[PDB]
């Protein structure tokens, strides 16, 4: 365990908690609240 | 008639046209800079 | 002599284009084309074809 | 041919638009200005300041040569 | 005057025979001459 | 549609053209291993770029 | 010698132009 | 094979026209080429039955040809370290057998067959021009920089080592 | 209707902005890619980078400024924030030109989102995605030149700067140490560029000049409907017009277009391959017979050998300024010019 | 104005236009003034 | 390295061509002479999608 | 019925397989000089004295150039702005050491390409057509009469014309951002974004219509076939590559009328090349870029580099070895 | 000083009398 | 060895042009 | 095993014009690349 | 001048390999 590595690994963890998986809720929420009427 | 305020359109207006002004802003500020 | 240099010599050149412009567009309008090809009258269709 | 959002003239000949953002804008040009007139800009980005490009005792460019340590080299550069 | 199409035309044929035979003395002659070619 | 010994041995395995298994089946298995992919090109990319340094070894020729 | 491949590409460009304009697709309407 | 094209394994029994099953070929040849890495990994490179591969000094002054043991730790991925090509053919084929074994069995989702176009030769010839160029890529930026598949002894120095005067320290 | 299905027609609802799948990576990278630029060209030094002032802050005015490449001390160091470098300070990450890979960075991956874009909405309109396979060649450019040409190199700091005088730079450099210009593949580049500006002008000219008649105002941009079935032009007329003017003519509409866009697409594309070439310095820089016949011949003189000594004088004076972190000492003495200059 | 309720498109055009040619000019000012001016 | 650094940018076109040819064949000879309305625009909630609007 | 009247009738002739006209009497003879002369000169002429300083410059293919660095030498320094024609020489030899073959060559070639675009607006003229074709052809007139008239004349020597070869060009390029920092002026950023934006939107338009090509044809057959020549009907689907194109940017960034859409591709890149001819007739009166050398100072006094401080450093590079011979005073006003 | 204060009032005026004079024939309804 | 510096070309060219005009004459053929 | 004519082979074609355009092609590509070929 | 000495045999096989197959293709074309 490095800083390097370390570091490397908290980027993964941020990058889907700041961009992927906020992303993706917003997505889903607001694909299901504004929903096509066929 | 009686159209939706806040859409995507907005908010691609709003990313681009505030932090425009911002900048904007700051450069004017810096027009007034001395060395 | 820079300033004027420059200047006249741009100037000259866009009244040239302004001349090409106004004497084609004035030659096409005397004889009626301007606006287009007439699709009744397409000159090139009662031409013989090239080769 | 609309998509469904109201037109542009319209809303930027509305009363409304204008009430709101004859405040919001002139602020947002005055918060860049602030953040440049304050030395926040300088501090926030590392630009150096014109009195801060050289020092007393360093008179030529602080150019990087280190690979990982550059916080250091920075300090000492100041 | 007016471009007329000339009757005379023919066609020209080589069959695959006639094909390898050329080839092979194409083949054969550059085997020969290439070393006085070379010198 | 000539038919070969070699051709009647190998004509089980060219069979089952175009069955599929109904839905998205393992399509999240699947990403989870592309994600898993993902990370580890990252984790060797970094290692040859020397963004992640390690502890054990050198990027260098002497190791 | 070179020079000789220089004009023989540019004589063989040379002849191109002058094939593909006398001896053209004539363009055709039907 | 190109005068006796028509074998009636390749037409569909089904109706009675030419047919490949591509997530099957795929499945096999996968299996195939996994067979394969695992072995060069474990017999040629290991010297277990194989000559190995070559190795040499950081300077590249007494290069030759030796078995080479797996490096199975992190340092297995240092570009430098010729463990590390060994372990990787050995556990990706491994990884390749198990996956060609999942495609030999395990048909695709109809969302995936349908959107991949699974019954166009043409997906395949994308894909796989993808994977090629992601791999071309990478053989030339590791013959580039350097590392245990592009020794200087048989490829010459690189740039960096004389921009860095490597052999010069 | 399963939850991929309700994201898939919300993403592909029919609004001003498209967003489609392809947007979930083009607007996010594009406006980090922007962002990036205008924040460092407005606030962002290259003072250790590159001993430049290089933003407004410093006074720099819209040709001068740049998002500068990164200190060549960092080899390609992809310069994340929570790299090693700068170890997740921003203020650091700034002054050693992380912002640099960060553009070109969130660059590249906007340019492919944007060509699944075109994909994408081709796609979902029903027509051919020839407009992506034009795009493929900005891509190719790009690709070769920010990325491709810097990794060859010894740094990022070798890449071009996001700056306008900064390209300049990169071009003269190009120039001066590459011999570019005589480079053959730069030649096809030029002439792909030259002939899609040349198509472009003679195509719209072409079409503007043959129009038919098709209603009373000398404003003829009003006899034109998206719907109408006929051509709106004269290809007959057009096609008499140019075989008797230069000789030959298009007489084929959709090869017309086909050529338009193949001309500056193939132009690009091989001007890519001469910038990977020049990545690893496999330049076009010399004629080795004329450099042999002017070292023995001292009255041999070409076009060709002064623009080598051009670039000499260039390589000796810029390199300097240009490259400070090697620290090139080149007394006054040894700088070649001509005489009283 | 000219009709209740609402403002003209063209002033808000002439105004917005004014404004645009305003900061251009306050850049332009500042090329010849403070950083960057050569003095 | 030059010559595998070439080839790559190529076939990267490749891909994109050979990509292209796969998910747009129906249209490889050209576009439906229908093609009027679904195109057009505001009329259709999603893009392209008939059943909607 | 007269003779004249016939030859008129002739020469005014639609159905020339190449329309002569009024203005291609002038230049029939003065483009067929100029070929045969420049064809004659980039392979066989002996060396010239472009420096007026006794050091020719070898441009045949014969005096061991090859394609790329063959060029058809400007006139001596010597001449300047004087007229040399062939028989104001003693000889032959002293003609095309002193550089004749590049006036004749030059001067037949413009006379020819202004009668070129007079005689495109003639054809129109005679086919009925709308007129300004000829206006589009005014732009690469525009340049090519900078580069080998206007920039001459201003810096005082046909010497500083542009070379007709290959090399020659990159060397007229290179010294002209020497001496006028070309890649600064705004006039050639305008010519960049013209040619820059021209191709964009040649790709553009054509990638649009390729897309949109109505289905007339099979798999098998190129596509190119199912236009057939003289066709009223539209063998593109417009509004279907502006549904496309309008999704892509958005809606109302898209034409959909052709007629404005074509004239935007015609004006774009003659209006940049317009700019850039402009500007290299301006910096011919030396009129130059922008020069920001030492514009940022700090506090104390000390300047601080930006990119044209580094692109100036170049530009001196440039200059200090070009003509290395023929400067003998300080500063390079002529 | 005053100088460029004096020279914006001047300007500004300038400015107005133009538009000025077209905003007050369309709200007047006078020729247009 | 020291051979004739047109021997590679001519006989490339010897049995080249040959070889394209029975390939040319022959591919046609049935046209 | 029999020998059965495939039905998959089509005819190939090069119009004038593509005759024209690649011959063309080729000449300035060997007139671009000859000085190359000679350094 | 001294040019490399595979100049004319490539320049000469550049330009005549595709004019060849450029020949054969238009001339079989229609058979
Ligand atoms: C299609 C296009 C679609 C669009 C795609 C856009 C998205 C792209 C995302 C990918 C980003 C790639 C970043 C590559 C970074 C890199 O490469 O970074 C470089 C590193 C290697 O690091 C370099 O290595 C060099 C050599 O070092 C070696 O040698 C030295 C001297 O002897 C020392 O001994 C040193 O210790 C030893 O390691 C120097 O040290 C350099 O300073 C150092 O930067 O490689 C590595 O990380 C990895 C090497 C293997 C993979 C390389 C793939 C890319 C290769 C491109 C072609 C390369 C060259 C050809 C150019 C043409
Ligand atoms: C022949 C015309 C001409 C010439 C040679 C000059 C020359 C000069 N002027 Mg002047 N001026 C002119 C017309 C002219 N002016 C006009 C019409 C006005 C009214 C606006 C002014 C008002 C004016 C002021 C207030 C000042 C000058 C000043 C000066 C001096 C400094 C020049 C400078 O830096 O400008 C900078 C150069 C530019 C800004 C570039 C202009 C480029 C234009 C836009 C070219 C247009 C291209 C083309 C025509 C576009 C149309 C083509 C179309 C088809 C696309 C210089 C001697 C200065 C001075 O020193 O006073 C003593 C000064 O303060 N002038
Ligand atoms: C793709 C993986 C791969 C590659 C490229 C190589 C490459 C090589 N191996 Mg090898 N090896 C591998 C996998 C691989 N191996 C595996 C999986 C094993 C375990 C079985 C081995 C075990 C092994 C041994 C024991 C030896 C090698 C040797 C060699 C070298 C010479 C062999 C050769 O060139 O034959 C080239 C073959 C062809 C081009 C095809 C020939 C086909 C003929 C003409 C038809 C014959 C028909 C036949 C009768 C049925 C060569 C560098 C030899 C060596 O040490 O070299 C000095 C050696 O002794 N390998
Ligand atoms: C990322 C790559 C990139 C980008 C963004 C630019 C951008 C630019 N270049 Mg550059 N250039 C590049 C790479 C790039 N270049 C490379 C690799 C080279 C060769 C080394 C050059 C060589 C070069 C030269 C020599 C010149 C330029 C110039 C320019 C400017 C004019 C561009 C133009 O009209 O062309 C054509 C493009 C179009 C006609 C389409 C318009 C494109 C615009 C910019 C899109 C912007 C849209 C909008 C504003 C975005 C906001 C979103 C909106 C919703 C609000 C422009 C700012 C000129 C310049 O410096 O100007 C000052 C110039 O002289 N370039
Ligand atoms: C912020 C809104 C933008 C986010 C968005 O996707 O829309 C979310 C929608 C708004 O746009 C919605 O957007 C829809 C159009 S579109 O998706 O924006 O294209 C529209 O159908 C709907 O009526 C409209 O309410 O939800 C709202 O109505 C919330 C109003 C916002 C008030 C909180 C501040
Ligand atoms: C910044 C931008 C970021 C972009 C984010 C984009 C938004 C998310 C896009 C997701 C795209 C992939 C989903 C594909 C749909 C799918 O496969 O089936 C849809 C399934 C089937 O469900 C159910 O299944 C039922 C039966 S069936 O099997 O599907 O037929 C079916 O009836 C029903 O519809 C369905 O509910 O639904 C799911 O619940 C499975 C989710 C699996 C998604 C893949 C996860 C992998 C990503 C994680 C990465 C981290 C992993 C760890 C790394 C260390
Ligand atoms: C899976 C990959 C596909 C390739 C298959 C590789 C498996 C071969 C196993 C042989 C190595 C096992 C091994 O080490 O053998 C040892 C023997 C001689 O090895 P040496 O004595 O030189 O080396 C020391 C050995 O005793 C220790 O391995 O080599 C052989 O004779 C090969 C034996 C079978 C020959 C191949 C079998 C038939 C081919 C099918
Ligand atoms: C005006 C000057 C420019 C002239 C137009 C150039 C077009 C050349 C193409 C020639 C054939 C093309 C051709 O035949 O065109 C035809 C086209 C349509 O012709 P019409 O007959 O319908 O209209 C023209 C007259 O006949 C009736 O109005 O003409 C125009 O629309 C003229 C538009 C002028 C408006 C252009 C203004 C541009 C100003 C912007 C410049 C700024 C650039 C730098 C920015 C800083
Ligand atoms: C003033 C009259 C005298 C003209 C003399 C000037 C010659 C210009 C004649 C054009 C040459 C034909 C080339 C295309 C061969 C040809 O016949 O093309 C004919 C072709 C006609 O196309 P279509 O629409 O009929 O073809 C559609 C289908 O047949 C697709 O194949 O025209 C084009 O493709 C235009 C694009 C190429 C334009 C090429 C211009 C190249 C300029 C010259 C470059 C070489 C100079 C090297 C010097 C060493
Ligand atoms: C960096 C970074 C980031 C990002 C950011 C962003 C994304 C942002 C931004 C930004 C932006 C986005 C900004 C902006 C801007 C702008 C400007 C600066 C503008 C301008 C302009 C002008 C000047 C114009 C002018 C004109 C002309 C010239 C024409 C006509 C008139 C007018 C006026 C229009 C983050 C935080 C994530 C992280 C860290 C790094
Ligand atoms: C183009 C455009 C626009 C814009 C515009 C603008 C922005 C502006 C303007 C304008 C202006 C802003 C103006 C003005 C003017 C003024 C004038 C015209 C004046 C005058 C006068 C005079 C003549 C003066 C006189 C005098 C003298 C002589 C001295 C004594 C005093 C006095 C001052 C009285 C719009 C959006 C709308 C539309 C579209 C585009
Ligand atoms: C679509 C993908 C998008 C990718 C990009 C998304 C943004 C990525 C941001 C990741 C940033 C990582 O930022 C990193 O965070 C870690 C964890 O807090 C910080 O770490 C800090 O806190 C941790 C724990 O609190 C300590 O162990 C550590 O010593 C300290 O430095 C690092 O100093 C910083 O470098
Ligand atoms: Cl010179
Ligand atoms: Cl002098
Ligand atoms: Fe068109």
């Amino acid at each position: 365990m490095t800083p390097s590595l370390a570091n490397f690994l908290w980027s993964l963890v941020l990058g889907a908690a700041i961009v992927l998986i906020p992303a993706t809720v917003g997505l889903i929420f607001i694909s299901q609240k504004d929903k096509i009427t066929r | 008639v009686t159209y939706p305020i806040f859409t995507v359109r907005w908010l691609a207006v709003h990313t681009l046209a505030v932090p425009s002004v911002f900048f904007v802003g700051a450069i004017a500020a810096m027009q007034f800079i001395q060395r | 002599r820079a300033w004027l240099a420059t200047s006249h010599f741009v100037l000259g050149f866009f009244f040239l284009v302004g001349h090409l412009w106004h004497a084609g567009r004035a030659r096409a309008a005397a004889a009626g084309f301007e606006k287009g090809i007439d699709r009744e009258t397409e000159p090139t269709l009662f031409m013989p074809d090239l080769d | 041919g609309t998509t469904g959002e109201r037109p542009f003239s319209d809303i930027v000949t509305s009363i409304r638009y204008w009430v709101i953002h004859s405040i919001t804008i002139p602020m947002l040009f005055i918060a860049g200005w602030l953040f440049v007139s304050t030395g926040l800009a300088y501090d926030a980005f590392g630009t150096p300041r014109p009195d801060e490009y050289f020092t007393q005792t360093r008179q030529e460019l602080p150019i990087l040569q280190e690979r990982y340590d550059i916080n250091q080299e920075i300090q000492e550069f100041n | 005057m007016d471009r007329n199409s000339n009757p005379n035309r023919q066609p020209v044929e080589l069959n695959r025979t006639s094909l390898y035979l050329g080839l092979l003395l194409v083949a054969v002659l550059g085997i020969l001459f290439s070393s006085y070619f070379f010198n | 549609a000539q038919r070969t010994r070699l051709g009647d041995i190998l004509r089980p395995l060219n069979s089952e053209y175009g069955k599929v298994v109904p839905g998205w089946g393992t399509t999240p298995v699947m990403g989870v291993f592309m994600a898993l992919f993902l990370v580890f090109l990252l984790i060797i990319l970094q290692i040859y770029n020397s963004s992640l340094i390690l502890e054990g070894f050198s990027v260098d020729w002497a190791g | 010698m070179e020079s000789v491949a220089y004009i023989l590409v540019l004589t063989m460009a040379l002849a191109v132009l002058f094939f593909a304009i006398a001896f053209r697709e004539p363009p055709r309407i039907e | 094979h190109w005068v006796f094209w028509d074998l009636e394994l390749f037409v569909d029994p089904r109706t009675g026209e030419s047919a490949l099953d591509l997530p099957k070929m795929f499945g096999i040849h996968l299996f195939l080429s996994g067979l394969l890495c695992f072995g060069f990994g474990a017999f040629h490179l290991t010297g277990v039955w194989g000559p190995g591969m070559w190795v040499s000094d950081p300077y590249g002054l007494t290069g030759h040809v030796q078995p080479v043991a797996p490096e199975w730790g992190p340092a297995g991925f240092n570009p430098f370290n010729p463990g590390g090509v060994v372990a990787h053919h050995i556990a990706a084929g491994i990884v390749g057998i198990i996956a060609g074994l999942f495609h030999l069995t395990v048909r695709p989702p109809e969302r995936l067959y349908k959107a991949l176009r699974m019954g166009n030769i043409e997906t395949v010839l994308s894909s796989s021009i993808a994977a090629v160029f992601f791999a071309a890529f990478v053989v030339a930026g590791t013959m580039w920089y350097g590392n245990a598949t592009t020794p200087i002894e048989l490829f010459g120095p690189t740039r960096y080592q004389w921009d860095k005067g490597y052999f010069q320290e | 209707r399963g939850w991929f299905d309700v994201l898939d027609d919300w993403l592909k609802r029919d609004r001003f902005v498209f967003i489609g799948w392809s947007g979930l990576l083009l607007f996010p990278c594009a406006f980090m890619a922007l962002g990036g630029w205008l924040t460092g060209t407005t606030f962002v030094t290259s003072w250790y980078t590159h001993g430049l002032a290089s933003s407004y802050l410093e006074g720099a005015n819209f040709l001068t400024v740049a998002v500068s490449s990164p200190a060549d001390a960092f080899g390609h160091s992809l310069l994340f924030l929570w790299g090693p470098e700068a170890q997740g300070n921003l203020t650091r990450w700034f002054q050693i030109g992380g912002l640099w890979p960060f553009v070109a960075l969130h660059g590249a991956f906007g340019l492919i989102g944007f060509m699944l874009r075109q994909f994408e909405i081709s796609r979902l309109v029903g027509i051919r995605p020839y407009n992506a396979i034009a795009f493929s060649g900005p891509i190719a450019v790009f690709v070769s030149v920010f990325l491709m040409y810097p990794l060859g190199q010894s740094s990022w700091f070798f890449a071009p700067s996001f700056g306008v005088a900064g390209i300049f730079r990169f071009i003269l450099f190009l120039q001066g140490f590459h011999n570019w210009t005589l480079n053959p593949f730069h030649m096809m580049g030029v002439a792909g560029i030259l002939g899609g500006a040349l198509l472009c002008a003679i195509h719209g000219a072409t079409v503007e000049n043959t129009l038919f008649e098709d209603g009373e105002d000398s404003n003829t941009f009003r006899a034109f409907e998206p719907t109408q079935a006929e051509e709106t032009y004269s290809m007959v007329t057009a096609n008499r017009f140019w075989s008797q003017i230069f000789g030959i003519a298009f007489s084929n509409k959709r090869w017309l277009h086909f050529f338009m866009l193949f001309v500056p697409v193939t132009g690009l594309w091989m001007s890519s391959v001469g910038i990977v070439g020049l990545a690893l310095n496999l330049r076009a820089y010399d004629f080795v017979s004329q450099e042999l016949r002017a070292a023995e011949d001292p009255e041999f003189e070409t076009f060709y050998t002064k623009n080598i000594l051009l670039n000499e004088g260039m390589r000796a004076w810029m390199a300097p300024q240009d490259q400070p972190h090697e620290n090139f000492i080149f007394p006054e003495e040894v700088l070649p010019r001509g005489n009283a200059l | 104005m000219f009709a209740e309720g609402r403002i003209p498109l063209w002033v808000v055009g002439v105004v917005a236009g004014i404004g645009a040619i305003g900061v251009l000019g306050l850049f332009f000012y500042g090329a010849y003034a403070g950083l960057g001016s050569s003095m | 390295t030059f010559g595998h650094a070439v080839f790559a940018l190529l076939f990267f076109f490749g891909h994109i061509w050979h990509g292209s040819r796969t998910l747009f064949r129906d249209v490889f000879a050209g576009v439906d002479p229908g093609l009027e309305e679904q195109v057009e625009f505001g009329v259709f909630a999603k893009v392209g999608d008939l059943s909607t609007r | 019925a007269s003779l004249w009247e016939q030859f008129c009738q002739w020469v005014t002739s639609t159905n020339n397989r190449i329309y002569v006209g009024w203005f291609g009497t002038l230049m029939i003879p003065t483009l067929l000089t100029a070929t045969t002369c420049f064809i004659i000169a980039f392979i066989a002429a002996p060396p010239v004295d472009i420096d007026g300083i006794r050091e020719p410059v070898a441009g045949s293919l014969l005096y061991g150039n090859n394609i790329i660095s063959g060029a058809v030498v400007p006139s001596s320094n010597a001449i300047g702005l004087h007229f040399y024609p062939i028989w104001e020489a003693a000889s032959l030899d002293e003609w095309l050491y002193n550089g004749g073959p590049y006036q004749l060559v030059v001067f037949h070639f413009l006379i020819g390409i202004f009668c070129y675009m007079g005689r495109q607006w003639e054809l129109s003229y005679r086919l009925g057509m709308r007129p300004w074709i000829c206006v589009a052809y005014s732009a690469p007139v525009s340049a090519a009469t900078a580069v080998f008239l206007i920039y001459p004349i201003g810096q005082g020597s046909f010497s500083d014309g542009m070379p007709l070869g290959i090399s020659g060009t990159f060397n007229f390029m290179i010294v002209f951002q020497a001496e006028h920092n070309i890649l600064m002026h705004p006039f050639h950023m305008l010519g960049v974004a013209g040619v820059f934006g021209g191709s964009l939107f040649s790709a553009m338009h054509g990638s649009l219509v390729t897309s949109s090509l109505v289905r007339e044809t099979t798999e098998v057959e190129s596509q190119n076939y199912g236009y057939k020549f003289g066709q009223e009907e539209e063998t593109y689907n417009i509004v279907a590559a502006h549904g496309y194109f309008g999704r892509l940017i958005f809606q109302y960034a898209s034409f959909n009328n052709s007629r404005s859409l074509h004239f935007f591709l015609g004006a774009w890149p003659v209006i940049g090349i317009w700019f850039t001819a402009m500007g290299v007739s301006t910096m011919a009166f030396n009129l130059n870029g922008f020069n920001f050398n030492q514009s940022i100072l700090d506090s104390q006094g000390r300047v601080i580099g930006t990119w044209a401080d580094v692109l100036n450093r170049a530009n001196i590079g440039f200059e200090v070895m070009h003509e290395r011979n023929a400067h003998n005073f300080p500063l390079d006003l002529a | 000083n005053l100088e460029p204060i004096f020279q914006l009032t001047f300007l500004g005026l300038i400015v107005l009398a133009g538009p000025a004079v077209v905003f007050v024939l369309a709200f007047r309804g006078g020729d247009l | 060895m020291q051979v004739n510096n047109l021997g590679f070309i001519a006989s490339i060219l010897f049995v080249l042009v040959p070889t394209v005009f029975l390939l040319i004459l022959f591919i046609q053929t049935g046209k």
